[PDB]
């Protein structure tokens, strides 16, 4: 087993074991899936230069596992090493599920927000930022209002409008789903005050 | 309580009078009369101009109920 | 012929007695049901309906 | 419908005769070789001396 | 044995009469 | 619309199970007032 | 759009199941 | 690159100070390229082989030294490296002996998956030839079928490399599994009875029997503790499996 | 089922078809035999007028018939080997191996060692014949086949049976067919859900 | 030329016959676009391999030029890739698309059905590099459009795709494609398409031995209940195979006869073949008499001849006679893979007739078991009784006096309930039917 290579106590032996683990991790998935302790002792040892990559490939481990939280949490953790490639359906997945998370944090940051907020991490805040700025910048309005919306940031709907207006009927489209879709008054304030400051 | 609250209903519901119909398939023949004639009513209040051509459909078996 | 309830233990040269009770024919009653309502019927209805 | 020949398909290549050909139900005992009973008898017979 | 067993053989059978209905229906609906 | 499709695919769930959901009831219903007949 | 409108057809439908299933006892 | 390929390695290399040249070559000549690939580049050929040259040395000096960590990495690294099986290269040689060595070793880690899985990728090299790699094959099957003395003189020799330890380490499972053999539903256990017909005449084994597991030396006679008890049953988990039964068939 | 629709002693002719009405009653004999051991069997066939005068015409037939239900073995396995012999000398000798005398001793030592605990292999088998090796190794070989609920004690040359009570074979008898259809239940469950 | 001229007439008109069940293929997959309904799909996917076994060049173009009224890539594909015979005097109107039929785009099913019905027409042809090239245009498109409703048709797609694969060799190359689209089921929740790749993994890992890997990845992938009964039991299969494999002895027997029963019982004969085998071998090794009743299978009475020799060589215990027949026959058993087991069960018949007899006696010699077992040593047999005992397969102790052994007891408290409290899952199985039946009550 190439766990050994990670085992011995050389950090280039360590990255010559890890960098290939990215491009073996398409074809081989059972020895990286029960290969999670090794991984483990990678990232336990923050002495070696390579604990963010180190980090990514255990992502990596966690995506063979099936746990694409676990796998989210630890690129997170990683940090920079989260958004190496933006286009991929692994990628999407993971930031599916880290809006999911931001989404629910910031309902629940918003109706308790009199302090005490769950600690918006700088790091998801930073790749969640990262990715709906680029599907803003993508130039499709048509969707990105929609992922915006999905999103679920108190001021996205005022940066969709002061950014570049394709479309300006989605003033319209957005005034439509606030007035029908959304109604729940209590999450529903971060939507409505944009849209009465713009209208 | 029973018909009241099968009556009562189309008013919370008429934002989905297509739901109107799904929502009282065991309302409108349960055993109790009272409970069968406040679905009705609630049909009827949840769609007040609507062509909605499913409450029309599940009223009209209603519309010669043994019950008064 | 089974007119008497015993064993004889010709080891100990000897016959235990034993006292056998009877009210256990629940036993042999229900693996009769359960013989003429499950073969009489899984194997018949579910070849006959083979493809479902 | 297909006969999923992928598996290996090793028919039977005798062709020559069914040993039970009747309905005969066997026994993992009834199956073995002996002398049957009567010469064994004969012999036990023979060795007590009668 | 007599009870679970035996509700467990009305349901499968009650299943299985409702799948034959279901797929005859499917394949001659049209 | 991944998502959506996700969620769509939790309500046809929802609608599978719920119909022989309310046909039950329904059916139980009319034994009860058959019985009351 | 439809995203929210999946949300609530399914948040209702998943309700009245649970409702509905609630007389089975 | 390419230096000292078995300079020092063939005729002995006992010192300590050896690791460090291992640890050098590591780093220069073991980290050149890669050990993926293996397209063409007979450099690279050529880097395998001196690659399995390092860790059969590797290997002999840790079944030598015995340190179970540098082994097991040893052994691991060595089955990653094997993991590229090039036909037109020389086999056999290093192949057979060595993976009947790691094998065995194994089976006294106790693991069987990773042995019958190898000897299925070793359909004639296993029951045909190389009594190398036979030997472990031959001691499990009697270690399974019927032996434990026959066991002990079949491993008193191992034709595949000599290093007779793996003997001694396959004694040690043996000792262990006879221990429990003895702490199962044995009725009664002489001292002479566990001293003389198995093995270990009064050694320090005998201690480590008599301190270690139960069964207190009555006169000359280990005996069997209470493990069998009529057990008034007070009947609790029928209930609570009961309960989950009745809650099962509760609802739907 | 044989014995069931073949016990009826009308025949549609006096002697013909089976080659007798004298063959009709062998095949009777045989046929019961295979078929039960002594319960109310006294009942059954010996009570049948026809059948002791037919065993009067066949005086070793009604030998050996009258050897099994005394249950007197030392006749007993002589007149069964002569009756092996026979059947070989017939040729509705279809079980060869399987019932023509051990599933009869089967029977037989059933019906022997229950009523017993723990009866010796030296007097069993001068009771049963002689050899007592033979009777040991037979019993063996019965013991392997499955039938013959006992087991042996070797270094004391005893034989302890093991007779469940009413409730304990009843039980393993559930257990059993409990078994078949949890079988016959899962191919069910294969069957829908495809 | 009267019989060659009414040979080739009731061929053609066969043909023309195949031709219309393509017709009714297309037809299938109308109504199926029109009502959303994967089940019709799937009956015309069942149909389908019935149908498959006479085709004909010829009416292979027929269909392609007909279906294809508007230009696509799929007949620029099949122009040079499907090789038609020469000219023939059979010809039919072809014109099921006009007006808008024509116009509209072509159906994303159907193009992946034209796509293996190619591979598999050329897979029936015995070609290899234009059927490795339609199916990865196969899988191009699959993977291009993103529609619900086709990746329940990528499953078999797939399967068959790898299927090919295999006797292309490229069965270790199309592992990237497997986990690819394994990857992709995941995110799509695509369970058959899992299923389907799974097997295909697996029987890679068989073909190369990889049984280590095939174990990890079995050990951590879970596999779908509701997945294609075929499906379902060549993963049992597999999996049972693996674990006999891995001396998993009780789950061995568990899944092999599950795998047995969930085959179709009128087909599946290479893989019935291939159950009776695994369950002769691994029964007798663990000395679970084999059926006697599977004897009477037709197709596999010269198989199992030497299979019922060796099962009366376990019962015995004799050597000579079974290692003879495996010298004679055993080759067989090394192309199915069994013959180092078959040492193995060549070995343990020691062991399994010790149980045996130990299951018949009650305080038995331990010279006389090494009489009769063949042993002629009683250390060796006191070894081997020790052996059996701390397996736990009997219940014969040891007393180095003379070899004593424990009887039976009558029964306490949990000897009346552990029947129920294994078999009370009865109610769970009428729940799941209950369930199942909740799911499959749609009125309409």
């Amino acid at each position: 087993g190439i766990i050994s290579l990670l085992d011995e106590d050389e950090p280039q032996l360590k990255e010559f074991a890890l960098h290939k683990l990215n491009a073996v991790v398409n074809d081989f998935w059972a020895e990286i899936s029960e290969s999670v302790d090794k991984i483990e002792v990678l990232y336990e040892d923050e002495g070696f230069r390579s604990r963010q990559f180190a980090a990514l490939v255990a992502s990596k481990v966690f995506y063979h596992l099936g746990a694409f939280e676990e796998s989210l949490n630890y690129a997170l953790g990683a940090g920079d090493l989260f958004n190496v490639n933006d286009n991929s359906e692994y990628v999407e997945t993971i930031i599916a599920k880290c809006i999911d998370h931001y989404t629910k944090q910031c309902v629940e940051n918003a109706d308790l927000p009199e302090g005490e907020k769950k600690p918006i991490d700088q790091r998801l805040e930073g790749i969640v930022n990262k990715m709906f700025q680029r599907c803003l910048d993508d130039h499709k309005y048509k969707q990105a209002i929609g992922i915006a919306l999905e999103t679920r940031r108190l001021d996205v709907f005022e940066k969709t409008i002061l950014e570049s207006n394709d479309v300006p009927g989605m003033l319209a489209y957005s005034l439509k789903l606030c007035m029908s879709l959304m109604q729940n008054k209590q999450f529903r304030n971060k939507v409505l005050r944009v849209l009465v400051k713009i209208y | 309580v029973r018909r009241a609250a099968v009556e009562s209903l189309g008013f919370i519901l008429f934002r989905t009078p297509e739901q109107c119909p799904s929502v009282v398939s065991l309302l409108s023949e349960s055993y109790n009369p009272h409970v069968r004639y406040g679905a009705a009513m609630a049909l009827g209040i949840c769609c007040a101009g609507t062509g909605n051509k499913e409450a029309i459909n599940l009223l009209e078996p209603m519309t010669n109920d043994p019950v008064n | 012929d089974k007119k008497f309830h015993g064993i004889l233990d010709q080891g100990e040269g000897v016959l235990i007695i034993f006292d056998e009770p009877p009210v256990d024919k629940t036993y042999e009653a229900a693996l009769e049901t359960i013989q003429n309502m499950s073969k009489v019927v899984d194997s018949l209805y579910n070849k006959a309906k083979k493809l479902t | 419908d297909d006969e999923f020949e992928e598996f290996p398909a090793e028919d039977w290549a005798g062709l020559d005769e069914d040993e039970d050909a009747h309905v005969w139900e066997d026994n993992w005992d009834d199956d073995n070789v002996e002398d049957d009973f009567s010469n064994q008898l004969r012999a036990e017979l023979e060795k007590h001396g009668y | 044995y007599l009870a679970s067993l035996i509700r467990s053989v009305v349901a499968l059978h009650n299943l299985i009469n409702n799948k034959i209905a279901n797929r005859d229906a499917e394949k001659k609906e049209g | 619309q991944y998502y959506l499709s996700k969620i769509e695919e939790l309500q046809l769930i929802v609608n599978d199970k719920s119909q022989n959901l309310r046909r039950l009831q329904a059916q139980r219903n009319e034994l009860n007032a058959k019985v009351r007949l | 759009k439809l995203q929210q409108e999946l949300e609530f057809l399914e948040v209702q439908e998943e309700y009245i199941k649970d409702e509905q299933k609630n007389l089975k006892k | 690159m390419y230096e000292q390929l078995k300079g020092e390695w063939n005729r002995k290399s006992p010192n300590l100070s050896k690791c460090g040249e291992e640890l050098g070559r590591l780093k220069l000549v073991l980290l050149e390229l890669n050990f993926l690939p293996t397209t063409g580049t007979k450099l690279t050929k050529q880097q395998l082989i001196l690659a399995r040259d390092i860790l059969e040395i590797g290997a002999q000096w840790s079944i030598l030294r015995k340190d179970i960590p540098s082994f097991e990495r040893y052994m691991a690294q060595l089955k990653c490296y094997y993991f590229d099986y090039k036909e037109q290269l020389p086999e056999s040689a290093y192949m057979h002996q060595l993976l009947g060595l790691n094998l065995l070793f194994l089976l006294s880690q106790n693991r069987v998956a990773e042995f019958h899985t190898e000897l299925e990728r070793l359909p004639a090299k296993d029951i045909q030839t190389n009594v190398y790699i036979k030997h472990p094959v031959s001691l499990e099957q009697y270690l399974m079928e019927g032996s434990y003395n026959k066991v002990f003189l079949a491993k008193g020799n191992i034709p595949a490399e000599s290093y007779t330890f793996f003997i001694d380490i396959l004694l040690d499972t043996i000792r262990d599994e006879i221990a429990g053999c003895i702490e199962k539903a044995y009725e009664k256990i002489l001292f002479t009875e566990a001293t003389r017909i198995l093995f270990f005449n009064t050694p320090k084994k005998m201690t480590d029997y008599a301190k270690k597991r139960g069964w207190v030396l009555g006169p000359n006679n280990y005996y069997s503790f209470a493990s069998q008890q009529q057990k008034p049953e007070d009947t609790t988990i029928p209930s609570t499996e009961l309960a989950k039964q009745v809650i099962e068939y509760a609802r739907q | 089922q044989a014995a069931e629709l073949f016990l009826d002693t009308v025949s549609t002719f006096t002697s013909y078809e089976l080659m007798d009405y004298k063959t009709f009653v062998t095949y009777t004999v045989y046929v019961s035999m295979i078929a039960l051991e002594r319960p109310d069997l006294r009942e059954k066939v010996i009570k049948g007028a026809e059948i002791l005068e037919v065993l009067h015409s066949l005086p070793a037939v009604r030998q050996y018939l009258f050897s099994l239900y005394e249950c007197r073995y030392s006749v007993f396995f002589q007149s069964l080997a002569v009756v092996e012999q026979e059947m070989k000398k017939d040729w509705l000798f279809a079980p060869h191996y399987r019932y023509y005398v051990r599933e009869m001793r089967i029977h037989a030592y059933s019906q022997l060692l229950e009523s017993y605990r723990s009866l010796t292999l030296g007097y069993m088998a001068e009771a049963f014949g002689v050899g007592v090796e033979f009777i040991d190794q037979e019993l063996s070989r019965f013991i392997a086949a499955g039938r013959l609920h006992c087991k042996i004690d070797k270094v004391n040359e005893i034989v302890e049976t093991n007779r469940p009570d009413s409730k304990n074979w009843q039980y393993q008898e559930t257990i059993k067919k409990g078994d078949l259809l949890l079988n016959r239940v899962q191919k069910l469950s294969r069957v829908i859900n495809m | 030329k009267t019989a060659a001229a009414a040979a080739e007439h009731s061929q053609r008109e066969l043909d023309t016959v195949t031709l219309e069940d393509i017709k009714e293929h297309v037809k299938q997959l109308e109504k199926a676009v029109s009502g959303k309904e994967p089940r019709f799909v799937l009956r015309a996917l069942r149909m389908l391999p019935s149908t498959s076994r006479r085709l004909n060049h010829y009416v292979l173009y027929k269909a392609v030029q007909g279906f294809f009224t508007s230009n696509n890539a799929t007949r620029d594909f099949l122009l040079p890739f499907l090789e038609e015979p020469m000219d023939t005097e059979a010809d039919l109107q072809f014109r099921p698309r006009t007006g808008k039929a024509a116009s509209t785009p072509l159906l994303p099913e159907v193009e992946a059905y034209l796509q293996l019905l190619v591979v598999i027409f050329m897979m029936n042809s015995k070609r290899y590099k234009e059927a490795q090239k339609i199916s990865d245009d196969l899988m191009q498109k699959i993977s291009t459009q993103n529609r619900r409703a086709l990746d329940l048709v990528a499953a078999k797609c797939y399967y068959y795709h790898a299927r090919v694969y295999e006797f292309l060799d490229k069965l270790d190359v199309v592992r990237s494609f497997l986990h690819a689209r394994l990857r992709t089921a995941t995110l799509r929740h695509d369970a058959d398409g899992q299923a389907t790749l799974l097997n295909l993994l697996l029987r890679n890992y068989l073909h190369y031995s990889l049984y280590d890997q095939a174990e990890k990845l079995v050990s951590k992938s879970v596999f779908p209940e509701q997945a294609n009964n075929n499906e379902w039991a060549r993963y049992l299969y597999y999996t049972g195979r693996i674990k006999a494999i891995q001396l998993e002895y009780s789950e061995a027997r568990r899944t092999m006869t599950n795998a047995l029963r969930k085959a179709p019982q009128h087909t599946a004969v290479g893989f019935k073949q291939t159950v009776h085998k695994l369950l002769i071998v691994v029964e007798l090794l663990l000395g679970e008499i084999p059926d006697r009743l599977q004897f009477r299978q037709p197709s596999l009475k010269r198989s199992l001849m030497p299979y019922f020799l060796l099962t009366q060589a376990v019962r015995t215990g004799n050597l000579a006679k079974f290692n003879q027949v495996l010298d004679q026959f055993g080759e067989k058993f090394q192309a199915d893979g069994t013959y180092t087991l078959i040492i193995r069960l060549r070995h343990n018949v020691i062991k399994t007739g010790v149980r045996m007899i130990s299951l018949s006696y009650s305080r038995i010699s331990l010279a006389d078991i090494a009489q009769k077992l063949q042993l002629d040593s009683p250390e060796d047999a006191e070894f081997i009784v020790a052996k059996a005992i701390r397996d736990g397969v009997i219940e014969a102790s040891i007393n180095h006096e003379k070899g004593y052994v424990q009887s039976k007891e009558m029964i306490d408290i949990y000897s009346t309930r552990e029947p129920q409290l294994a078999f009370h899952q009865r109610i769970s199985f009428c729940l799941d039917i209950h369930n199942m039946s909740v799911k499959a009550m749609r009125f309409p």
